[PDB]
């Protein structure tokens, strides 16, 4: 009944464990009944159309940790109560079908991290209303374009770390009502657009570190009326009139705030933005 | 007599177990500095 490379057992629930034993592909026989398949950890290099089909049930799906090359866009059809599929760690995955998570509507967990992904293309979070942590981290992406996430109407965490996204575009986050922590250091972000976080006034921890920002329009922090945590360190950031809003700003914030330091102008190279007083923001 | 706690810190790290801080200052029974446990990510 269970397949030679697993071990099957029903307590909790049904459960298909099959880690690092080696496996190039997804074994043949595992029991219909499956609510959990552990597959992490093999060499698995495709996931097939309907590679768990029968396994209606199944709510949890881990592949991360494989050889994954392609994955059909077709895979995970049959999986309607699906919940968690971790698919972390297969940097040479490099492309995601925009129509492979079509039809996940209970998957509230997924983790797309250490992908090579090049992009996310349009569609590619189409309905997923129920998804409350979306991992994105350490992959390529270039871009975040409008609306990548306006379904997303439940999450609570996206992390886009460790990618060279350039800019924030105005509806990049839009529809993002309830998230909690956005995680975008270590990118190559230059700007962000005025209302870009207007849909964030739930959000409570911005880590916008490691990019490229010297500076950062008046409207930009102001929807984030929830806001406990900042981290915006690690940027060239200028610290003459144009600074003036994000200073005020930084002023009255009730939460912490990370060190803020000034790149340019020279004087000032040794200080922290919030420690200036107003006189040196003073002209414009 | 005392003041109101600061907020909490920025986590100490971002990478597994860390912990934030806060403080206050009297004017007085209690304490002067809690810490509290926080996780923002696993990193491998
Ligand atoms: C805070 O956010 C995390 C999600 C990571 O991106 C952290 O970076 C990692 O920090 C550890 C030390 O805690 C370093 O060893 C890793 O090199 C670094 O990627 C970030 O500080
Ligand atoms: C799914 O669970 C239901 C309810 O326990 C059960 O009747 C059904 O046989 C299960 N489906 C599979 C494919 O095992
Ligand atoms: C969205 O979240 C709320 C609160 O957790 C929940 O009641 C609702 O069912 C969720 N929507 C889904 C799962 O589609
Ligand atoms: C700090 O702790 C709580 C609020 O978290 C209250 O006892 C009071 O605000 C104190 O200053
Ligand atoms: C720290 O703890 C929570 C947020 O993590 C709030 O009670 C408040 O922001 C406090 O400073
Ligand atoms: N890694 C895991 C292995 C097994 C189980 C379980 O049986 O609950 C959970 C996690
Ligand atoms: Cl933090």
């Amino acid at each position: 009944s269970c397949p030679g490379a697993c071990v099957c057992y029903n307590e909790p629930k049904v459960t298909t464990s099959c880690p690092q034993q080696g496996l190039q592909a997804v074994p043949t026989g595992i029991p219909a009944s499956s609510q959990r398949i552990f597959l992490h950890g093999n060499r698995i290099s495709h996931v097939p159309a309907a590679s768990f089909q029968s396994c209606r049930n199944l709510t949890i799906l881990w592949l991360h940790s494989n050889a994954l090359a392609r994955i059909d866009a077709a895979a995970f059809t049959g999986l309607t109560l699906l919940e968690q599929l971790d698919l972390s760690d297969n940097a040479q995955l490099h492309v995601v079908d925009p129509t492979t998570f079509h039809g996940l509507g209970h998957l509230h967990t997924l983790h797309l991290d250490r992908c090579g992904l090049r992009e996310l293309g349009p569609g590619l979070f189409r309905g997923l209303a129920a998804l409350q942590y979306l991992y994105l981290q350490d992959n390529n992406l270039q871009a975040l374009p409008d609306n990548t996430f306006r379904d997303l109407g439940n999450l609570t965490h996206l992390f886009l770390h460790g990618n060279r996204i350039p800019s924030v575009p105005e509806h990049a986050f839009r529809g993002l009502h309830s998230l909690d922590r956005l995680l975008l250091h270590q990118n190559h972000v230059a700007r962000v657009h005025p209302h870009a976080f207007r849909d964030l006034g739930r959000l409570m921890t911005l880590y916008l570190f490691a990019n490229n920002l010297s500076m950062l329009p008046a409207e930009v922090l102001m929807p984030l009326r929830s806001l406990q945590y900042l981290r915006l360190n690690d940027n060239p950031w200028v610290c003459d009139c144009r600074a003036r809003p994000l200073w005020a700003w930084l002023q009255k914030f009730r939460g912490s705030s990370s060190e803020v330091p000034c790149n340019l102008p020279q004087r000032l190279a040794d200080r922290d933005l919030k420690r200036l007083a107003a006189s040196d923001l003073e002209g414009c | 007599a005392w003041d109101e706690w600061s907020p909490w810190s920025l986590c100490s790290s971002t990478c597994g177990r860390g912990f934030r801080d806060r403080t206050r200052t009297c004017r007085c029974e209690g304490p002067e500095k809690q810490t509290k446990f926080c996780n923002i990510a696993l990193c491998p």
